[PDB]
């Protein structure tokens, strides 16, 4: 039985040889290489009073959401730099925020085990926190959320190693995932509206993807050298790469079930603390720990720039959905809007 | 020498001699530091002796 | 522990740095004022980086050097605040007992010890800066009881080290000065210690079954994925607003608003209409596409299956308060035989529907949606793209 198991593994090796006969970039050199970039600053935000540790775009493609570690969530307008909201969270280390699709609510929480949600609108001029309605709550610090496109169901992840979907008004849990054994830190919707799936990976050096229709851990992968700190889907809905504190970013397929190409460089050594793609699906973004950012070609594997703006470390990073720019999360007590 | 073995043993023995000398001066100060209370002096002396013997037995290991 | 690996890599770095055969040479300068040995100039380390690391940007290699030097692997001999500045100033490596990888943690009494010692070595000047004098004032006001043996061991150390040769006292005091710079830095520069709280911490039958599911796990060649990825890039490659955008209107860069505002206008641009033609999924993503596709389906008297699928999706949005209220109703409207909207099922489809319809579920109509969805994707979208309305709208 052990011999037969290993022989099925060798047959997987054989089919992988047939499928990967030529390497991704071994065919990718064919596409014409890419030219000069001139991206640099186009805005600045000066409102926080601490580090900043989460940020998200709206679907209106111009606003800003970002929460801090000192209790104060913000809602800017980088196009205008003029505050239209403000809110204070009861706790510290607010480690994850999210924006409503239409723009109705935001979920901020972590280290208090309960993920509050506030009605975004200009409804009550008294407070953005006063309508705090507990919706989810784990028993540990809470890593992130993905309002999964209905605006009435949010994901969450804690140190429990187990995620779930939590309704908006009720607090009524809807399904559970307990395939893990460590602190999960990653969560992102699929782009497709075909099967509302999502991924969760974490301290276990692995990544695993849930199918929300059941709650069964269908796919699972492990190649990282340490804890992982975020992941994102290839925006055609077909694959997803990532990076961690190995500094060695990688990209993974769903159809072949195999690593596609290494993303590392001996020069950068520090940790990798975000990734996000460009609407083309051409570039790659990642904030790092050596204070730079690092745009990489997805095919030819070369760097294309390093755009030194942040006096401290990169916290987390996103692309605006329209496809026109990107912002950074960083340890410098302010944000920029990098075009 | 700006080194690793040499400078390692150097800084190590430096801290070691600093500790042991601190200890000897503590022994003399037993009665010399009459400025404060006995048991308080007792507690300070005891803690110093304990941490010092600990650091010694660790330097020996 | 994560950062341990980081420090290990940079340890690799400095180990290659003070290499026997290669490496920077730690020189002994001679001056009209004095003769200082065992130093070097920051231009040396900059050159060393550029040589052995191939860091194309001088600025990039300088930033790497900057944070390395702000983690206590070398320091400027005459300054508190660790910063590598490419010029003629004198540096030095650190000692293996005083790296930062050694889990070290100073405390307030020990800061008091180093304060008394520095202030009492020389007695020619307050050999210090204003922040450190400020720290000592507080240590005085709060450490009222415990001072004496501090002073004691301080001057004891002073004798135990001055008793060794004059250059020895200098180099040892320089090192065990800088290593407390890095672990209690000047007010401005960032600490390089801290960490984030997150990192603050039949059997063979299921085995064999996993093996079998790996077998039936249908895969395709990487070249296939290569073509798919390149092509999905290309088909919007000319849409990438970073690389090559045809609409040069950039509300970020060129202080315009018109691009997004055209995006808000329901009338589709010719880019928009060409982009619809790739896949009806993207169409349904487009509200404009939904409207025009629905118009054609109506005028062709064929506006039901899209109506159904929109019904399924609009059902998948409400909370658990309305799931039953809609599922029975939607059955009675479409999936109940005898209703006008006649969704059409096969054996196992209608069986699944009849069994699940008793229980409203978040994945209620999966197989039926698959059936009708492959139907629409196989038939409707093709003729729509082939349609005169599509061609006339894409022309202008």
């Amino acid at each position: 039985l052990k011999s037969e198991a290993e022989s099925l593994k060798g047959k997987l090796e054989e089919e992988r040889a047939k499928l990967h006969d030529v390497e991704l970039h071994q065919v990718a050199e064919r596409v014409e290489a890419l030219g000069q970039f001139v991206m640099k600053t186009r805005r600045t935000l000066k409102g926080h009073g601490n580090k900043v540790l989460c940020m998200d775009w709206c679907k209106d493609k111009r606003r800003i959401v970002s929460s801090s570690q000192d209790g104060k969530v913000i809602v800017w307008d980088s196009f205008t730099t003029n505050k239209e909201h403000a809110v204070t969270m009861p706790c510290t280390w607010v480690m994850a925020c999210a924006y409503a699709p239409s723009g109705c609510a935001i979920a901020c929480g972590g280290l208090d085990n309960k993920c509050s949600v506030y009605p975004l609108t200009f409804d009550k001029n008294e407070n953005m926190a006063a309508k705090k309605k507990s919706v989810a709550m784990h028993t540990n610090y809470l890593s992130a959320c993905s309002f999964t496109n209905s605006d009435m169901q949010i994901l969450t992840a804690s140190g429990d190693g187990t995620c779930a979907l939590w309704d908006v008004e009720s607090g009524q849990l809807l399904q559970s995932f307990h395939g893990h054994g460590a602190d999960v830190l990653c969560l992102d919707l699929a782009p497709s509206e075909t099967g509302n799936t999502f991924v969760s990976g974490g301290c276990d050096k692995k990544a695993m993807v849930w199918d929300m229709r059941s709650g069964q851990c269908v796919q699972a992968f492990e190649t990282h050298e340490s804890d992982i700190n975020s992941v994102r889907y290839y925006p055609s809905g077909d694959a997803f790469a990532s990076g961690s504190d190995d500094a060695t970013c990688r990209l993974y397929d769903l159809r072949a079930d195999r690593e596609v190409a290494i993303y590392s460089k001996e020069s950068i050594i520090f940790g990798a603390s975000s990734v996000d793609f460009s609407l083309s699906g051409r570039l790659l973004f990642a904030g790092y720990n050596d204070y730079t950012i690092n745009v990489w070609d997805v095919l030819k594997g070369s760097r294309v720039s390093i755009l030194f703006g942040h006096e401290n470390r990169v916290s987390t990073l996103r692309v605006s959905p329209d496809g026109t720019a990107f912002c950074s999360g960083s340890w410098d007590h302010t944000l920029r809007v990098w075009a | 020498a700006w080194s690793e073995h040499s400078l390692d043993p150097e800084d190590i023995r430096d801290e070691l001699k600093k500790l042991y000398a601190q200890l000897e001066i503590y022994k003399r100060k037993k009665m010399i530091t009459n400025n404060p209370h006995l048991q308080k002096k007792r507690c300070s002396k005891k803690g110093l002796g304990r941490s010092i013997m600990r650091r010694i037995t660790e330097i020996p290991e | 522990s994560p950062n341990m690996l980081v420090y290990r890599k940079m340890e690799d770095v400095i180990a290659r740095m003070q290499d026997e055969k290669n490496g920077i040479p730690i020189r002994t300068v001679k001056s009209f004022l004095s003769k200082i040995p065992s130093v070097f100039s920051g231009s040396d380390i900059v050159q060393w980086l550029i040589k052995n690391l191939t860091i194309e940007d001088p600025v990039e290699a300088l930033h790497l050097g900057t944070l390395m030097a702000a983690h206590g692997y070398f320091f400027p001999i005459s300054d508190h605040v660790l910063t590598l500045k490419d010029d003629g100033t004198f540096y030095r490596f650190q000692t293996p007992y005083f790296w930062p990888s050694n889990c070290w943690e100073p405390e307030n009494t020990d800061y008091a010890v180093y304060l008394c010692k520095r202030t009492m070595q020389n007695k020619a000047r307050l050999e210090l800066a204003d922040y450190e004098a400020e720290s000592l004032a507080r240590l005085q006001r709060a450490f009222a009881r415990k001072w004496e043996f501090i002073f004691m061991q301080a001057e004891a150390q002073a004798k135990v080290d001055k008793k060794r040769d004059k250059i020895e006292r200098k180099i040892l005091d320089s090192q065990e000065r800088a290593f407390w710079d890095v672990h209690r830095p000047v007010p401005g520069c960032v600490n390089t210690t801290e960490v984030d709280i997150k990192k603050s911490s039949d059997e063979l039958q299921q085995q064999i079954k996993y093996w079998q599911i790996q077998l039936d796990r249908h895969r395709l060649k990487m070249s296939k994925v290569a073509d798919s990825l390149l092509s999905y890039t290309e088909q919007y490659l000319e849409y990438d607003p970073f690389l090559l955008p045809p609409d040069p209107s950039n509300p970020w860069l060129s202080d315009d608003t018109t691009f997004w505002e055209l995006e808000a206008s329901k009338e589709p641009s010719q880019q928009r209409v060409k982009r619809w033609g790739f896949g009806m999924d993207e169409a349904l993503k487009d509200p404009v596409g939904r409207e025009q596709f629905l118009k054609f389906l109506e005028s062709e008297f064929s506006s039901e299956n899209l109506r159904f699928w929109l019904a399924v999706e609009d059902l998948k949005k409400r909370p658990i308060k309305e799931v039953p209220s809609r599922v029975q109703e939607i059955w009675q409207e479409f999936l109940a035989p005898g209703a006008p909207s006649a969704i059409n099922l096969d054996s196992k489809s209608y069986d699944k529907t009849t069994q699940n319809v008793k229980e409203p579920g978040r994945y209620t109509f999966e197989d039926a949606q698959e059936h009708i969805y492959k139907l629409m994707k196989s038939d409707s979208y093709p003729r729509f793209i082939r349609s005169s309305a599509y061609q006339e709208l894409l022309q202008a």
